[PDB]
Order: C-alpha cells, then structure tokens, then sequence
C-alpha cells in the first residue's frame, strides 16, 4: 500500500523492498584545476580526484601529485561547478552540516630545497562549501623553505546526504 | 618483426583474388607461411612449407594455390572462381620451422591482411565532413577507409545502405577545453589514394 | 576434419572474476601425452594474437592471468584476474589433424553501469553543396550496451533513412559508444523545422536529449 | 499492517516509508571541561566540541585550542554526563563496540618552549567509554619539552548505534 | 505483501520493519601473518587485528606491535583467505570500489637505532584487494636508519558492501 | 567594546615598588597573551601566556614579576627595585594565542599605558587658570603633580580647533597649556567648560570660561 | 642579543612622495622563508598601532598605501601615497628571538609652509587672587616649528619664570603650535604695566606681535 | 500618486542561497538613464538602515553580499551570501517623485531547526507583598516559530522576532492571579508542544 | 560624532498635537536637509515633510495643513508639529538627514535616521510600571510605550533576550529573561533596571 523514498525502493520484479545498491557505493571523478590560496602566493594545478559516495559520506581520493611551493598555511579550493563525471551534479557534493571542520586528515609530503627532499606532513580539513566550491584548509604542519611540494596519495571525506 | 600484405579490396563474382605478403621480421626460407580466411566462421585454407611445398584444405583444394619468393621474402596466394559464399578477410600467418615437438599448425604472427568483398562496384570516394559544436565519412566503395584521429578517439564501424558505407569519428572534451587544441582527421582510401585533412572554423 | 564447438557462446563477467571457457572436440587431439590445442586473442578489427599453445603453455609476452588446462577430448581455460584490457573475442584451434578448424568464438564483455552521454551536431556546409543534408547524433560512454535512438522531424514519422552504428566494448573505458546518422535531400531537408535526439536508457528512465 | 522501527518511518501524509532525515545528519554541541589525565600531570580546560550523528557514526569536531603542557603520552576524558546541547542524552554517545582502539586520528600541535613554536603531531585514539566518560588516549608523537600546546582543529569518529 | 532484503528485515514477532542490528555493528577478528613486501626486504609477523562492519565500511583496528626494520616505502599484505573469526567469509572483506587509494591514514612509529628510539609517522593507504589479499601501501613518511620498528595502535577503513 | 585598561600609581619613589594592573573587557584572557612594554626617551619586558606561564626579559629578571587573573580578567605587573634609569611610559600589549604561524611575538592592541616617573617628591595639586582675550580661548595649568593632566573641553564634546600643549617642567612643577578656537557667534552663545582631572593628586577641577 | 638600527633618524618628505625607512638587524630575522618583523605607527600621546605583521602583510583597518618589503638581514618600507594622517613616528620590531627588540624610532615630518598666527591673552582674575600672575600667549598653525617668544614687563624683557611648549607636528593641519607662559608674583607684577610677546619667523622677517596693557 | 509594492510579503530563505525581492512601481522611477531606488534593512526595534541607493550603488559600510538590479518599472534585490545578520525587514523606496513612497516590506527569515528549551519561574516575594501572584514561563531558542503553550490550573504569551545570531525564536508567557484566589489553586503546569518532538518539554513548580 | 535625538510627549490625547524636536550633533545644519518619516502598522513607512537647508519646506501631498515644520540653525534643532492626531496616526515618527551637494546623488533618500519616537494616541491616562540559570525581569502596566531596560549597566550584550510588549486592559505587559551559566551567577550580582520615559524610575531588585 505505501510507497518508498530513496534510498528505499520497491523491486516490483520480486515484490521486495530493498536499499538501493548505489546508496552503498557511487563512484565518480572530478577533473579540473586545484586552487591553492594564500595572501602572498596562489597557483592552480591540473588534478583529477576520484569521488565515491558511500551512505551519507562523500570521499575525496587524491592521487600522487607534484605542485608548486606552498606557504606554512593555506587553503585548497575545488570548484565543483564543472568537471564532474557523468551522473554527478554540482549539488551532490554539498555537505550536510556547516560545522568547521567537518573532518581532518594528514597528507604526506616532501619539500624540495636546493636538491634535498625533506619528509613532512600537512593537516587538511574540510572547512567551507560555497556555491559548489569546496574549501579544504591546510592548517599547518612541519615546514621548511622549499621550491616545490611532492604530495603522497591521500583521502578525505565529509558527511553529505544529498541524493 | 612485421609482415605486410597488398591486394585488391573488392573482387567480382567468379574472379580471382590474389594477395601478396611481404615479410620484414623473418627470412621466409626458414618459416612456413599459412593462409586463413575470416568470414561472418574461421576457415583454414592452405599452408606453404619451407622448401616450396603446398598443402591445401581438404574441401577447398581446387580453388586455392600458393607460391613463395625466397630472394625478396614475398608470398603469393591466389583463389579462383570466387562466389557469393566466400567473402572474407584473408590473413598471412607464420610458424617457425623447427624440429621441436610444438604443434606445427599454429601461427605466431599475422602481418597484414586484405578484406575481400564479392559484389562488383566502382570505387567511390567519401567526402569527409567535420562537425564542430567529429569527423564523418559516408558512401565509399569498397570498404574500408583508413581514418587517423589526432584515449578520446572513438571510431564507429561502417553501415551499408544502398551500396555505401558510413564512418563516424568523435573526440570528447570539456566545454572550457574546446577552443584550446585543434584535431585534424585524414581519411585515406586504398582505391582512390586521397586524404583530406581540412577542418572548418 | 575434427570440428570443435565452445561453450558458452558469450560470457559476461565482472572484473577480477574467474571466467572459464570450454572447447569440446569431436576427436581426441592428444597424442602420446601431448595435447595439440591453441587459443587466440582477436582484438576488434585486428587479427588474433596467439595466447596459449599445446596444453597450458603461454606464448611469449602473454600475461600470467591467462591460463588453460585440459585433456584431449575437451579443454578449458580459467582466468581469475580479469582486467579491462582483455575484452576481445577468443577462439580455440586444434593442431592434430592435417586440416585444422577453429572452434566457435566466444566474446567476453566486462560489466559496469554508468549514465550515458549524448551529443548533437548540425549538418555541414560542404555537404549542402553536394545537395544532401545529414545530421549526426553521437552517444559515447553509455552502459548497458542496449540504447535506442528515435528521431522525429516536424511531427512526421519515417523509419527510412536512419542509420545507427555500434562500437565494440571499449578496452580501457569498457563502456560502449553509439553513433546515429540520417540523410535528407536539400529540397526536402529545409521542409522540416524541428530536430530531436532521444536516448531512453536503462540507467535512467528520463531521456538525455540534445536538439538543434 | 506493519509498523516501522527507526531509522525507518512511515510518512502518513503521503503514505510513504522512508529513512529518517536525522539519521543522515544530527548536529549538536558539548560544552564542558576536557580532562587531560597522566599520573604526573592533570589539568582541565574549558572546551566546546561540535557533534555530528551521521548514520551509525558519531563525529567529534575539536576546534582550535590552546592548552597547558602535556606528557609524551596522556589520556583525554570527555564527560558527557552533562554539557550536551538540547535533544542529546548522555547515552547517545555510547559506542557500539568495545574494540580498542575504535578509531585513531592525528592532531597537529605546536609546542611552545622558551619562545619558540615547534611543529609536532599527536596521535589520538578512541579507547574507552565508561558511564558517560569518553576516554581518548594519546599514544604519542613527536615530542619536545614545552610550556603549552597549541592544537589545530581535528576530528575523530567512532561507531555509535544508540539513537 | 512484499518481502525485505538485508539490511531490511521483518520482525515477525512484532510485525515491524526495521534495519538489521548487525548492519550497524558486526565485529570480528583476523588472525594470521602480516606480510611486508619490498624488493630488498620482506618479512612476516604474527598479528591479530579486530574487524568491525559498520554500515558499508569495514574497519581494521591494529593494536600495538613490534616488527622488523622496514624500508622507506613498502607494502602490507593481509591474506583473508584464512584467519577470519567465525561468521566471516573471505569475500566479506572485498571493497566496494577499485579506486586507489580507498583511504589513507597515518601510523605513529618509533624507529630503534643503536639504543635510541626515534619518533616518526607512517602514511598507509588501502590500495588493492586481490582474491582475498588486502594490500595496504606504505607510501612513505619521516624515516631514519633503524633496526626495529615499534608501531602505535592505528585504525584504517574502506568501503565494503558485502555481507 | 574590546578595550583594555590598566590602573597603577603614577609616581614611584626610588627603590619603591612600581605596580600596574591591566584589565581586559573584550577578550577572554584564557585565549590571549598579555605582554608588557616600556617606552623610554620601546622595550619588551615580559609576557604572561594564556594558562599562567610567564617569560621575562633576560636583563630584567628578578626585578619584575608578572601574574594574571583570568576569572577577574586582570594582568598584574610588579617591579621591586627602581633606579633613575627606569623612568618610562609602560604599556600592556595583547597577542592572540592561535595554532597559526602568524609569527606570534607581536602586539595586536595596546592599552593606554601608565605614566611612570621615578621621584621621591610628593604630589602637588595642579592649578587650572582660564585665559580669555573667530575667537580663541586658552587654558593653562601650572604647578602640577608628577602625573600628567588630560584637559577636557566640554567633557570631550568638541575636539576640532583645540590645541593642547605638552607639559613643561619649571622648578619641580609642570606647566600645561591648552588653547581652543571657536566661532565668534559660538562662545558667547553656548558655554565652554574646561575640566582637568589629576590622577596622582586626586583632584578634578571644572573651570568655566565665563 | 639581537639589535636593530633604523635609518634615518628624521625623514622630511612631501605628501604623495615615498619615504623609505630601512631597518637593519644584527642577525637575520628571517627563518624558513618567513620574515618575523613588525612595523608600528605611534601617534603623539597614543600607543603604537600595528601597521605590518610578518613581511608585507597589512593589519585590519590599515591603509593600503603602507607597504614594506625586505629580506632577513635588513627590511625597508616605502609608502608612495602619504596623506596628512600618517605623520607619526615609526618603530620596527622583530619576532624571531625570545626577547623581541624594537628598532630605533624614525621620525617622519610632513612638509608644509604657511604664515604664523599669534594670539595674546591676559591673566585670569581667579589666578591673580591666588597671588601669582602668569600670562600665556599661544601662536598656532605656524611652519617651520622654530618660533621665539619674548616676554616684556614695562618695556623690560625678563626670561625668568617662563615656560614654553611646542606641540608635536599636527596631523591634519600639518602646522605646529606654540605656547609661551611667564609667571610673576603679584607684588612685582603690578610694578610693570607693559607686556608684549614677539615671534619672528622665516616666512616674514617682521615679527607678528600682539600686546595688551592693563 | 506613485505607489510601489514589493514581492513577496514574507520570504523564508536558506543560508547561502540568493534571495530576490522584486519591487514594482506604478510609474517609471528611472529617468535619463538613472534609476532612483533605495533599499533599507530594518533591525528589530531600530530605524531602517539604507542598503542600496540609486540602482547599483551600495551605501557606505554595507557588505558586498547585498546587491540590487532593475529599471524604473521593476527592481530586484539579491543577497547570495546570507548570514545570520540579515534577519531584518527590507523596504524599497523611490527618489523620483516629490513625495517619496516606501515599499510595503518583505520579511526575511533565515532557516534553521533546533529543539526548544523550557524554563519555569515562580512568582515574586515582592510581588506577593503587592497582593497579586503571577507566574512566568520562559522558552528561549526554538524553531519553527509556531509553538503553543497551554496553562492549566488570564494567560498571555509573547514571541520575540527571529533572533539575529541564534536565528531561533524565543517565547515569553505570563499569567496574573489575585492573592485571594492565587492560593486557592495549588497546581501549576507549563506545557510546550513542538514540531521537533511530539512530547512536550515541560518544567513545573 | 553624529547623533539625532527626539524629545516629545509619548502619548497624545485624541485630536491633540504631536510636536517633536530633533537635534543633530556633529552634522552641519547648513549642509544637511532633515526629513520626517513615520512608520505606521498596515500603512507602512510614510514620508511627511522635509526642511531643506535654508528653511525651504515641502510636505507630503496628503498631509498639508495638518503638518508644519520649522527649524533653528544656530541651535541645531528641527521642530516637527502635527495639528490633529487620530487613532490612524498612532505610529513611530522618525527624523532623517541627507547631505546637500551639487552632485546628482538622486537626493530624495535618507542616509542617516534618528532613533524615533513611539507615538500612541490613547485617551487612557499614563500608568506607572511595576550548568546555567535563568531569572526574568518583567514590568507591567506601563502606558504609554516603551520601557528601556539596561541590565548590569549594559555590561553584557550577548545572552540578553527581550520579549515584545503585550497589551492588557489598561496595562502594558513586558517580560524579559536572561540565561547565564550556573557557575557564573553566584559570583557577581545582577541588577535589572527598566527606565520609562514618563515615570523616571530604575528599580533593581
């Protein structure tokens, strides 16, 4: 007699109600330029991150990358207005809360200074989402003067309950 | 290590289809060159042994004959009395001639092959038209036409309506990436030897 | 004149799942403990490259994932790691008799699900000089492979003059693409105003449509 | 004629069964004193933490803070018997398992020693829940003699199926 | 009169539809040899890790452990074909995506070199799952020459949609 | 209002204790560190970090002590030994305590300062005298205590066209002059009153131009 | 320890012309690509207001014109738009070492030229009742700052009992002010009837003088 | 004369979403390429603060969040970043005619949801000396704005305009009873049913 | 400092004259024009009259002969006088100022607004007003409106909630409450003062 709202659905073929399969895992990719922002330094790097929607959590999977030098602190801005793979809309990345931070993770890096690679770490937090732009703050970490940063793979996730 | 085949694309009914294979990877005097025909099943027709010996398919004997040239490393195969039943891509295949117990009837390399069509029809050239927001060619006899695009290179097979084949090619890029790089399509016909690379806008 | 027939005709398996292909022979191809069997990998539009010769022998440059085992009467090959590259058709061939006949080919399709992508394009100016106007609607990276495209021009339905082309399952993407082209003579091309491209798909009941 | 148990609910207005909205995201705050415990050193700092109930996971979001000095190891105790915002009960923070640790995360810190800030990292693990007292163990990290610690924002989550 | 697919179940005793209790929390343990792999160095260590299935995430909880020396990079391989506790099948550890990495976390370690313990951190990412073998890559971190490693407790999780 | 004010004796005898107390109204002292600087004809002396930790100047240790009260929002400075050299305006300065790498040894906001003069001579009360000639009226103070005097015209109602002159030291007493310019129609129409409150002699004089 | 020395001690610049102040440090205040220096604007009678934090960063509510650039060893700030508001003294401070040391102060003087204005006022009656007579004459809005005031009693000039005050360079007006005060006891105050104050300046050789007799 | 009426009358908007207020004028308020329009922000219990003058000019000290566009006949006001500060009423005003006419006004509500908080207080002893007993029940920070309180033993209930920072309404309830009849009843109850939870959070003395 | 103050009777009997004086501080009266606008419930903000710098006056078309405006520039005062008040005219009245420049500023708007006077046209006589923890401050029976409450001399601006007035039969009811942490309350004493413009009174119990 009653109907069912997503993620609940009625399988008319077997007359069985179930949780949608995509609710458990929905993969995708965002292709675009990763924006680093700091008052004294700002650059853009071409990156491709993998996205997977698991329950009400959106996971960002950063592959290995080499970027220009960065400040001891900074913000990373990912503009989801464009670049999402087929099936994804810009709204599908909006968090379900405004709490700051939504989640924090650590990223492994090597700072290049006059031919020496120095192992260091960067704390990263999901902090702000404004009209499709995701703001990931880099609060700080171990730092040294460097010319460019080599970023290890790293993942970060935050709650998202949108479709 | 590559082998090259040259031959007419379309043969009229009751005509002779002759294809020649040129080898660059191995001296043909030490290797046996076979011949297999792929029809929409796979039929094995004949084999040339090292030393000028030929053995043919039991049911296909009287129409296929194969020859070889040792000084130029070339192999000639010729089939007579072609009918509507046999229309198919022909391949040249090689197996090394060793004393080893590995089954001598298998093929290590296939260099090149020519697609054989039975309907008789004059050669038609496909004007290639590039759509801009893809490069497409329609209506060429005989198939196929070699189009060389530029991941992100998709080619669609020919569709035969009223004796004509349609070829489509597409590239996908983001709308922001569209004005940045140009892509040029060249379409070579083996019967007409003409290639157009022009792009509009 | 010993002919072989494979089972099954088509095997649709998911990545990292073992796929077993069985080739059955009219007569025993084995002699003195040696089995004369061969397998080939025929890429779309390209000739087949030999994968396995005799019994369980890998040709040079063949990945360890591909493996086959079996006796004279019938031979089976099983492959637990199945990546995206091996989406081509595979045939079985016997070397015992003086005339070898290839077994029935089997095509394997890797299964995934993703939304389609539709693109519509207006006709060319150079074809207009020829006197025929032809518009092409291109659909790339659509899964499942079954997609139907219905074209309606100015409320008049005609089934003649529509051509659709399917590409074999992509290697890396592993998502099919489709192209549809229709031709109309200049005198009758301008007689119609509305042009619609429709793609009703299994991913979403709503059609992704682009019009010119 | 069947009923539905949370998070499943029957929308009688539209005769539709769905998953409750609060199941996907339920926010709150705990205001109180964060208790640091070590045999040779113990102090209390006034803190306010953001809470997020996402599916069967409870998220703790620590904002930036400055606390007294700590030992190379230590315990963090958050007493949820009081301080939770309206709508939250003490039981709503009880984990769904006794596994130790339930989850571990890294916190970025600055040790202040004789006028110098030294970058270091501090590991935190959810270890114990006793009668409304959450025990977050600090296993260790890079350490130096210091006068006070500056804590970057950081989040930690553990499974919770209470409500 | 429809039926219900897991995690949805019908409580016939009360004629009520609910989400299965095990969906929220399903505990277990894997007992076996932890395989470290690097071209110039490889060893196996007897470990017992706790497993918990929470929604579509499988959580691996590593307790403290002491292992042989490691290279600056390396792979950790956990063979789930055997060693899972009762009720768990090898398939129950298969991730729901092939994205690499599925998730990354940091591990706190102490490198022992000539009687001195040096604090360092180790980044770990869930990268590959092959017929029951889970591959956790160690991309890198701060490193120093050492004879033995002391590992702090740490947890890592990745999406998993199997029973 | 995020403002901080400190109270303390203006003049201290040699070898006496100079103590100033700094009061915070806009910021919680548990999040900010309060510093102390002295400007002599600017020297950093000491800082109390949030949480009670104190660090002092290397060359001033054991002669200055700093404490703070967070429940009362106060920072207390006490100096034990005074010389002729340590005469200066003393200021209490503020720095936020964040994890960010802002290069923390800086001062965001500065309190008014307490004027510290080192003299054993007693405070004398200042005499306010009004001088009357657009029209300009001048107010002069002579025979003033060692602390300085803030002259307030109309309780601070009018600030433009008002020149205040710094103190001049004659015979152990300071002379202060102030002048204001107003329109000829303004002054005989509305009354102008000059008030000079002295913090060291506890005197507040409200003189009128009349 | 860590000593800083500014240059120069006094800077005479016109509005909209950049005046550059150089702060040189005994040791490099820059570490790991960051420079730990601060600049302050201390108005007359007011505590210093922070202008720049770290290197080349403007504090909230600070004019955009103020800018400084420099490396660890020495730092310089140049300010091309210079309005009337920024006439105060500037200090440089370093944040690297545990004891931060303010640099030597640099004094900026905005340049203007204008004729002086003299005003004379008789003593107060309430002050005369006290028993001491003191007369104050204020000369306002004159540039340059150097003005001399002569006190005369019955045509006889006496410097004893005279206190003079100069105001720091005005912000808006950009013209200094002057105060001249002389005190004389009642018994000898009434013996002389003539009182004049004279102020000769560089604008005009003639002295602008206002005198009262009563 | 020249009457203008904005649309809509009340606007309930979510944060980070641009809110468009349309003001329509009977006659063209724009003249010679200039549009003579003004928008105002009225804080609770405070005079209106001018936001935008003419057509595209922001008044001094107004954040960029506020924006307006339109010609004489129709004007729109837009605010994409909407923080808690913008809980005020907005009016549109024209400068063309000799008697300027203010708009009707649009009420803007930033949307949030939170559980209520109930507090009960007994009557005063100094009030007891006066001879009247009055009990006050105060509920602060509840959303949605609709909450009903029923007292069972002359009942008055008040609601504060939507809070600026909290963005959650508050409620005040007062009831007065004479001393002679005040002690005649011994039972006192405060009830507050809400939409967040069907059960009422209640404190009684 | 720019300040605008209005002085005038709070309540006027029916058919009486409401006269308010608006004084500007810091503003040059020779450089600014002072307007007059009233806020009426259901009728909206109404523009009534303006004094241009120099004494020129233009009034609302519908209010001529009932409104008169005068000013004195040497005393920095503007005088507002209405001849007859009816229940219709119960409204908050505002005096607003605008600059007098030759620039095409589109001058018929108000940059700065006075605090305004609450005007009620009632025949009834003036009546005299009578981890955390919450005490309520209430005043009852105060006609006319408003009552200005300054808690702890305005020491704390956060955590201070004020509830609007409710009109009883011949009495006005205002209830106000503060919530503060339980630990903080026993430390310092808190005094609630509510000033009424008709009855000078500050009661801190």
């Amino acid at each position: 007699l009653p109907t069912y709202r997503y993620p609940l659905e009625l399988d008319t073929a077997n007359n069985r109600v179930q949780v949608a399969d995509r609710f458990g895992m929905r993969t995708g990719t965002w292709t675009g330029q990763l924006q680093y922002q700091h008052p004294q330094l700002s650059w853009r790097a071409n990156v491709t991150l993998n996205l997977m929607k698991v329950d009400d959590w959106l996971v960002l999977s950063f592959s290995q990358m080499t970027t220009n030098s960065i400040m001891a602190d900074g913000k990373f801005v990912i503009n989801f207005v464009s670049g999402l793979s087929s099936g994804w809309q810009t709204g599908d990345t909006e968090p379900s809360s405004t709490i700051d931070p939504l989640s924090t993770t650590f990223a492994a890096v090597q700072f290049l200074n006059n031919g020496q690679r120095i192992d260091a770490f960067r704390i990263m937090g999901v902090s702000e989402w404004t009209d499709g732009e995701l703001e990931i703050k880099n609060y700080g970490g171990t730092y040294t003067g460097h010319t460019q940063v080599y970023w290890a793979p790293w993942t970060i996730m935050y709650p998202c309950n949108v479709r | 290590v590559q082998l090259k085949q040259s031959g007419p694309g379309l043969v009229q009914p009751s005509q002779s289809l002759s294809i020649t294979c040129t080898v660059s990877g191995f001296s043909l005097t030490n290797y046996a060159i076979h011949w297999v025909r792929q029809s929409p099943g796979l039929e094995w027709l004949g084999v040339i042994w090292s030393g000028g010996s030929t053995d043919y398919n039991a049911a296909f004997i009287s129409r296929l004959s194969i020859s070889k040239d040792n000084f130029k490393s070339q192999v000639f195969f010729k089939m007579n009395s072609l009918q509507s039943n046999d229309t198919a891509i022909y391949y040249c295949a090689r197996k090394e001639e060793l004393y080893g117990y590995d089954g001598y009837l298998f093929f290590d390399v296939w260099g090149a092959g020519t697609t054989v069509t039975v309907s008789s029809a004059k050669t038609t050239a496909p004007s290639v038209y590039p759509l801009v927001p893809g490069c497409l060619v329609k209506g060429y006899f005989p198939e196929p036409v070699t189009l060389t695009w530029n991941s992100g290179v998709h080619t669609f097979p020919a569709l035969l309506q009223s004796g004509l084949y349609t070829l489509s090619s597409s590239v996908t890029v983001t709308s922001n990436t569209w004005p940045s790089q140009t892509i040029t399509c060249n379409v070579a016909h083996p019967a007409s030897s003409t290639k157009v690379d022009k792009k509009i806008e | 004149d010993i002919v072989l027939t494979q089972s099954p005709a088509s095997l649709a398996v998911s990545l990292g799942q073992r796929a077993t292909i069985s080739c059955r022979a009219s007569k025993s191809v084995s002699t003195s403990g040696y089995s004369y069997m061969q397998w080939y990998q025929q890429k779309p539009g390209q000739p087949p490259k030999l994968l396995i010769y005799l019994a369980s022998n890998l040709e040079s440059g063949v990945p360890v994932r591909f493996s086959g085992s079996g006796s004279g009467t019938d031979f089976t090959l099983n492959i637990h790691p199945v990546e995206e590259e091996d989406a081509a058709i595979y045939y079985c061939q016997h070397s015992r008799e003086l005339p070898p006949t290839f077994g029935a080919g089997t095509k394997l399709e890797l299964k995934a699900d993703a939304a389609p992508t539709v693109s519509i394009f207006p006709p060319s100016s150079e074809q207009l000089t020829s006197g025929g106007a032809s518009v092409v609607c291109f659909l790339n990276n659509f899964y499942p492979k079954d997609i139907n495209v219905k074209w309606k021009i100015d409320g008049s339905e005609r089934q003649n003059g529509v051509l659709n082309s399917w590409t074999d399952q992509d290697s890396k993407d592993s998502t099919y693409s489709m192209s549809s082209t229709l031709t109309l003579t200049k005198d009758e091309y301008e007689r119609h105003n509305s042009y619609t491209c429709e793609a009703t798909h299994k991913t979403s009941t709503s059609p992704i449509v682009k019009s010119f």
